[PDB]
């Protein structure tokens, strides 16, 4: 019990540093952000 | 200045508010424009 409860603790302790460090690790949701903005500048840049 | 009224500068017809702009023009600069092109920055013909 001691020792499994030790491993998980630092498997949760790398959840925080690995988001952190790596930049595309949350793409699939920036994507999300990035279509729609995409398509709004689209129609709005379309009036000339 | 502050209330929606028409304007009308040397035929640029439109309807807007008016306010105080702190845009830097060059003195060969005359209106701006934003990305859609359309006039959102105006020189008053006599004062200036």
């Amino acid at each position: 019990q001691k020792l499994i409860a030790n491993q998980f603790n630092s498997a949760i302790g790398k959840i925080q540093d690995s988001l952190s460090s790596t930049p595309s690790a949350l793409g699939k949701l920036q994507d999300v952000v990035n279509h729609n903005a995409q398509a709004l500048n689209t129609l709005v840049k379309q009036l000339s | 200045k502050n209330k929606c009224v028409n304007f009308n500068f040397n035929g640029l017809k439109g309807t807007g508010v008016l306010t105080e702009s702190n845009k830097k023009f060059l003195p060969f600069q005359q209106f701006g424009r934003d990305i859609a092109d359309t006039t959102d920055a105006v020189r008053d013909p006599q004062t200036l």
